[PDB]
RNA sequence: CCUGGUAUUGCAGUACCUCCAGGU
């Protein structure tokens, strides 16, 4: 899994309401660069997860290394580079 | 690179990821917050990350401003009349700044709608009882440093400092 | 929506999103 503009986060406390989760995610990750968008759903499949998309790639890498296992709403988050490119990135590139 | 009217007028303006109108004032090396009048109170969020501001002060009356992202600056003091110029301030992100004494965080008690507060990576964080002090002095905060202010902490902060 | 407790470790693009009891 090569470096990516989007990071995949899992192991998140799924009791936080969706709009609050996204707003704290935005706040926390703004320290490394502009976050273009955040995709997070509460379906059974997707609960406890989120995709955070950054304009700059260096920002994504810095975020990944610095916030690995950061306690968020009580649990240590696990971060990884996303498997695919985010739709928004693909549209912004071409 | 003074924060000027001209500067604000050419600044990226957009609808952010949490659906709010945000103004991008990142990386300009701004030292002093000033001339915000020119934004015309049209933003829900203002991003001042990665700048050189020393004091969170100098704001005009801005009724729509609800989110202030102030990451990686040099904030060492908070102005005293903040609620009078920012009545609905609900979220304040101060990560990686220079607040050193618990007493320097006192001016945040006057922000009646302040609900989301982040002060991580500030020296003040390592002071004994930093979390309980914030909870008792700024009870309107519901989420502090991305952790839920819980009842037990409120009570514990009521004993100490009663 | 708020307390407890409880399930789920899952690579996405979203009416909404575990369940159980109590409070509104």
């Amino acid at each position: 899994i090569r470096p990516n503009h989007t990071i995949y986060i899992n192991n998140m406390n799924d009791k936080i309401k969706k709009e609050e989760l996204k707003r704290s995610l935005y706040a926390l990750f703004s320290q490394f660069g502009h976050v273009v968008d955040i995709v997070a759903l509460k379906t059974m499949k997707m609960r406890g997860q989120a995709f955070v998309i950054f304009k700059e790639l260096g920002s994504s890498t810095n975020a990944l290394r610095q916030l690995q296992g950061f306690p968020f709403y009580g649990k240590p988050m696990r971060i990884q580079y996303a498997k695919t490119d985010s739709d928004i990135i693909s549209k912004m590139r071409g | 690179v003074k924060l000027t009217a001209e500067l604000i007028e050419q600044a990226a303006q957009y609808t952010n990821a949490v659906r709010d109108r945000e103004l991008d004032l990142r990386g300009y090396k701004i030292p002093v917050i000033e001339n915000l009048g020119a934004t015309l109170d049209q933003f829900d969020a203002i991003d001042f990350s990665d700048n050189e501001i020393r004091k969170l002060d100098g704001f005009p009356l801005l009724r729509r401003l609800k989110t202030l992202l102030v990451n990686n600056n040099r904030i060492c003091r908070i102005g005293e009349g903040l609620d009078q110029a920012l009545p609905d301030l609900t979220e304040l992100i101060l990560t990686n700044n220079s607040l050193v004494e618990l007493g320097d965080l006192d001016p945040l008690a006057s922000l009646k709608s302040l609900t989301y507060l982040c002060i991580l990576r500030n020296p003040v964080t390592n002071k004994k009882h930093y979390r309980l002090y914030v909870i008792y002095k700024v009870p309107q905060v519901r989420v502090l440093d991305f952790q839920k202010v819980k009842l037990k902490e409120r009570q514990e902060a009521e004993k100490m400092f009663k």
